[PDB]
């Protein structure tokens, strides 16, 4: 009934750079959007929630900005320590999460 | 502060009984959704299994049997039991925590393969 | 595989007299030099019954059955073969099918799927039905069977009850009087209220011999019958304002669902039935055709917005966040649930955070209870005093409401009608 | 009144009363099965041995005097109902089930039996094997058919198939949880009607053969009618159909008896 997908697959940049990484989804949600990091090997850990707020602990690099469909995230400064991958999460009236491709960062 | 540790991982066959613990640290799992996730090598997160704090647990389309979830409170520990498994389900399995609409808690993970 | 024929000829039916026929015996019973009245359905003396004749010309029309049907046929060299009974003639109903072919009789009853032009054709041919699935009664019987032979049959369908009558003698329809005696009582216990009748066609091709057969009605009169020694028949003789709880501009919370008790008025849902916007209309245990004539004893009302996954999951075959800690339904639920969309209102530039519901609950929580969230949630093994740390936060959380959602992820305006059974009068009836 | 004169008609291998009852597979309410059973022994004696009935009420007939009576002709049903609706089986009564399902005539003889079902019929999952109507634009005939697949039509708007609110199916499946409930706990219903009409006997029960004893004022048992009187043949013929004769004042004086096929006047 409803997937996620990612136009961008694999975006190299330096750490003065825009990755410019979003998500599509087919119909609108509303500020329902949460951003993660799979570092391989590693535990994930958490960058934001419902893409409007920061959670507490995390650096304040990254961002977010959209209504229901059109969600950017903006990083100021891409810093060489978090080289992961990005998956978005929306949810329904139940908490059937759903998730998209990675996009993966290289130098 | 906050912590999960697993257990379980070996050789299991294909079509056959395994058994999966999650010990939460610090947190009670009769009072919190209990989240399962899985990554596969080259592939990315999606639905696998959410206990909800009561005694109901939820499904998807193609994990809507051979499931079952028994948790107990005494020593705290989530429970996860199937019976059958195919060649294509093998992969890292993590046990989450998290709340309405997001999730938080993470961990480490126990690997199965199958033949 | 039926063919059809376009060789048929339009002729205007005919009509015969009645003057002796349609007698028969109203029970099992025998009587002997008495005579006795019954009430039953009989064919009034002088009465008109159609005359169709067989000779190309293959006259085979089908009529309405009404009531009983009297059969006679002026039959030689076994002309016609059966009758065919049932209500729209197709799979979707169930229809008899009486063959008498060389060797015996079998009675078949199934979803026979009669053609345009069903009739039969030595004999090796028959096209009647293309083929059944799901029929079981079945039923094999004795051969019943210038010219020189004549046959009456009367059938009537009550209580459930097939009875053929069939009667041979030696002989326009001749005047006389003659017994008919019953054969054979059959159950079948099926709605008949059409027949159409069987032409058997000789090749040479698909020729018919000179026959004739009549058709007529039957109606209750009372007739008197005369015996003798012998033991033979000689001769026979204040309105509820639902507009204000279905067009109000603004509903109460979602946790927080309103309370009302409206009563002392008459139910008048074809109000509401023929309404426009709302396409819910899922009902359990009453039917709502029935909704209208039964007494219910309570009525309830209910208050709230939500979308309508929660519309879909009111059902408690399902369980959700909403469906156990905020609000669920009796397993012995009788009532209905009415939602219909509101997108043209609700909707500000903004979003709204005047609706809020509960997320986290200990264990279930009982159907139709009032329960207010306002103390915090505690998860660890500290609990906290009303600080919002990690483990220990607020439940409640706010809504966003945009125009450019998906199909069904918008909220919808729903009430809740339920129905309940007390031994107290009920003060709404009409 | 002495003994009797007659035997009831002969009996022979005990018919399969134990695949009706005992079921495992029980058919629908709307589509119920109808079978024949005759010339054989009639052992509802037993019944009483059997699993307890809790539901044996009768009109017009005693519970303990079918043996006696020996009906001629047998109607065994295959019915489901829920604990709520096994007292609206009555005749005269209203309501959705004996509407637009199946109902009971006014001139009905006999009575049916129901029993519990908590051990068998029920599973973890939901029981959607029994489905019933809801819905027809008519009422029912007593003892009738009705197998409906057509969707119903509410309004002038035609419907091709289901519709969201233009039309609903007339087809509804069972819920039968474990603890639903006692008072909506299904219950399997088995019909037994009569007839009580004096018909040629083809089935009875097991009786104890009595030689023939003529012009002797003793007492006689016709088929379950009694009576007193002398026995004498005489010239009347009757046809192979007829069995029996009654004269002006409605008192039988004549009955056809099995296998020795004479008169035997009553009086
Ligand atoms: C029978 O009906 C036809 C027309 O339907 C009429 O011409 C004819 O006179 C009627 N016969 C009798 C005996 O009433
Ligand atoms: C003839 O009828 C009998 C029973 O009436 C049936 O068993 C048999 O199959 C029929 N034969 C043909 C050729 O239709
Ligand atoms: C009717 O027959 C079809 C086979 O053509 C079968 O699939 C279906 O289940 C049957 N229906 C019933 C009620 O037996
Ligand atoms: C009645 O039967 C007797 C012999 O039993 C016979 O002589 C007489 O002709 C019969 N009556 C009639 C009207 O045939
Ligand atoms: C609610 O208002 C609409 C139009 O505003 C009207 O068509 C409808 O009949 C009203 N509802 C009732 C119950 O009168
Ligand atoms: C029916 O089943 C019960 C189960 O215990 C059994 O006792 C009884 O004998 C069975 N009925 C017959 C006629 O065998
Ligand atoms: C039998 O069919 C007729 C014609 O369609 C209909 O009017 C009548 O209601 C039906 N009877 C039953 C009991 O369904």
């Amino acid at each position: 009934d409803i997937q996620m997908t990612q136009s961008p697959s694999s975006v190299s940049a330096s750490v003065g750079d825009r990755v410019t990484i979003t998500c599509r989804a087919s119909q609108g949600i509303g500020s329902w959007l949460a951003w993660y990091q799979q570092k391989p090997g590693k535990a994930p850990q958490l960058l934001i929630y419902a893409a409007s707020t920061l959670q507490s602990g995390v650096p304040p690099r990254f961002s977010g900005s959209g209504s229901g469909t059109d969600f950017t995230l903006t990083i100021t400064s891409l810093q060489p320590e978090d080289f992961a991958s990005y998956y978005c999460q929306q949810a329904n009236s139940v908490l059937a999460l759903t998730f998209g491709g990675g996009t993966k960062v290289e130098i | 502060e906050v912590q999960l540790v697993e257990s379980g991982g070996g050789l299991i066959q294909p079509g056959g009984s395994l058994r999966l613990s999650c010990a939460a640290s610090g947190l009670t799992v009769s009072s919190n959704y209990m989240h399962w996730v899985r990554q596969a090598p080259g592939k990315g997160l999606e639905w696998v299994s959410v206990l909800y704090a009561g005694g109901s647990a939820f499904y998807a389309d193609s994990v809507k049997g051979r499931f079952t979830i028994s948790r107990n409170n005494s020593k705290n520990t989530l429970y996860l039991q199937m019976n059958s498994l195919r060649a294509e389900d093998t992969a890292i399995y993590y046990c989450a925590r998290g709340l309405g609409d997001y999730l938080d808690s993470w961990g480490q993970g126990t690997l199965v393969t199958v033949s | 595989q039926c063919v059809n024929l376009t060789t048929r000829t339009q002729l205007p039916p005919a009509y015969t007299n009645s003057f002796t026929r349609g007698v028969y015996y109203p029970d099992k019973v025998f009587r002997s030099s008495v005579l006795h009245s019954t009430q039953d359905l009989f064919l009034p003396f002088f009465s008109n019954v159609t005359w169709f004749h067989v000779i190309k010309r293959f006259d085979n029309p089908v009529l309405p059955f009404n009531d009983g049907v009297y059969f006679a046929s002026i039959e030689k060299s076994n002309i016609i073969r059966g009758w065919i009974f049932g209500t729209t003639l197709d799979s979707k109903t169930q229809s008899l099918l009486i063959v008498n072919n060389a060797t015996n009789v079998v009675i078949k009853v199934c979803e026979f799927q009669f053609c345009n032009d069903p009739f039969l054709d030595m004999e090796s041919e028959f096209r009647v039905y293309s083929s059944a699935n799901n029929c079981t009664f079945e039923y094999v019987s004795q051969p019943f069977l210038n010219f020189k032979n004549l046959r009456e049959f009367v059938f009537k369908n009550i209580d459930g009850y097939f009875k053929i009558y069939s009667k041979h003698t030696p002989i326009d329809l001749p005047q006389g009087f003659s017994a008919l005696e019953p054969l054979v009582d059959l159950p079948i216990g099926i709605n008949i209220t059409r027949f159409q009748t069987l032409l058997a066609l000789h090749r040479s091709g698909w020729t018919a011999g000179a026959a004739a057969y009549y058709v007529g009605y039957l109606q209750p009169r009372t007739f008197l019958l005369k015996y003798n020694e012998n033991g033979t028949i000689t001769d026979a003789v204040n309105l509820c304002p639902f507009d204000e709880v279905f067009n109000a501009t603004r509903f109460a919370s979602v946790y927080a669902w309103n309370r009302k008790r409206i009563s002392n008025c008459v139910a008048d849902y074809s109000v509401l039935y023929n309404l426009a916007p709302f396409f819910t209309f899922k009902c359990y245990g009453v039917s709502p055709t029935k909704l209208n004539d039964l007494c219910f004893t309570n009525v309830y009302a209910d208050s709230f917005v939500i979308r309508g996954d929660e519309v879909r999951q009111i059902a408690p075959g399902q369980t959700g966040n909403i469906a156990d800690y905020n609000y669920k339904l009796p397993d012995d639920f009788t009532g209905c649930v009415i939602a219909w969309n509101s997108n043209k209102l609700d909707s500000k530039v903004s979003g709204n955070y005047n609706y809020l519901y509960r997320l986290f609950r200990k264990s279930n929580l009982k159907p139709f209870e009032r329960d207010i969230s306002t103390e915090i949630y505690q998860a660890g093994n500290k609990p906290c005093n009303g600080v919002a740390g990690f483990n220990c936060y607020f439940p409640l959380r706010s809504y966003s409401f945009r125009p450019t959602y998906g199909v069904g992820h918008q909220p919808y305006r729903v009430v809740v009608l339920s129905f309940e059974l007390l031994h107290a009068p009920a003060t709404v009836c009409g | 009144p002495t003994e009797s004169i007659v035997r009831f008609p002969n009996i022979t291998n005990l018919c399969p009363f134990d695949e009706v009852f005992n079921a495992t597979r029980f058919a629908s309410v709307y589509a119920w099965n109808r079978k024949r059973i005759s010339n054989c022994v009639a052992d509802y004696s037993v019944l009483y041995n059997l699993a307890p009935f809790f539901t044996f009420k009768c009109y017009g007939v005693s519970p303990t005097k079918l043996n006696d009576l020996c009906f001629t002709n047998v109607y065994a049903d295959s019915f489901v109902i829920r604990g709520d609706e096994v007292r609206q089986i009555a005749p005269g009564q209203t309501g959705n089930i004996a509407d637009y399902n199946y109902k009971l005539p006014d001139d009905f003889t006999g009575c049916v039996i129901a029993w519990n079902s908590n051990k068998l019929d029920s599973k973890v999952s939901g029981n959607y094997n029994y489905l019933y109507r809801l819905f027809r634009k008519s009422n029912l005939k007593p003892f009738e058919r009705d197998i409906s697949t057509e969707i119903y039509q509410a309004g002038n708007k035609p419907c091709n198939g289901v519709a969201g609110f233009n039309c609903y199916f007339p087809l509804r499946s069972y819920s039968f949880r474990p603890t639903y409930g006692v008072g909506h706990q299904p219950y399997r219903v088995v019909v037994l009607s009569f007839e009580l009409l004096h018909a040629p006997a083809t089935v009875c029960g097991p009786k104890k053969s009595t030689n023939l004893v003529k012009n002797k004022c003793v007492n006689f048992n016709f088929n379950g009618l009694k009576g007193t009187g002398v026995l004498t043949e005489s010239n009347k013929k009757f046809l192979p159909f007829q069995q029996f004769g009654r004269d002006i004042a409605d008192t039988t004086d004549a009955v056809r008896d099995p296998q020795t096929l004479e008169i035997l006047d009553i009086t």
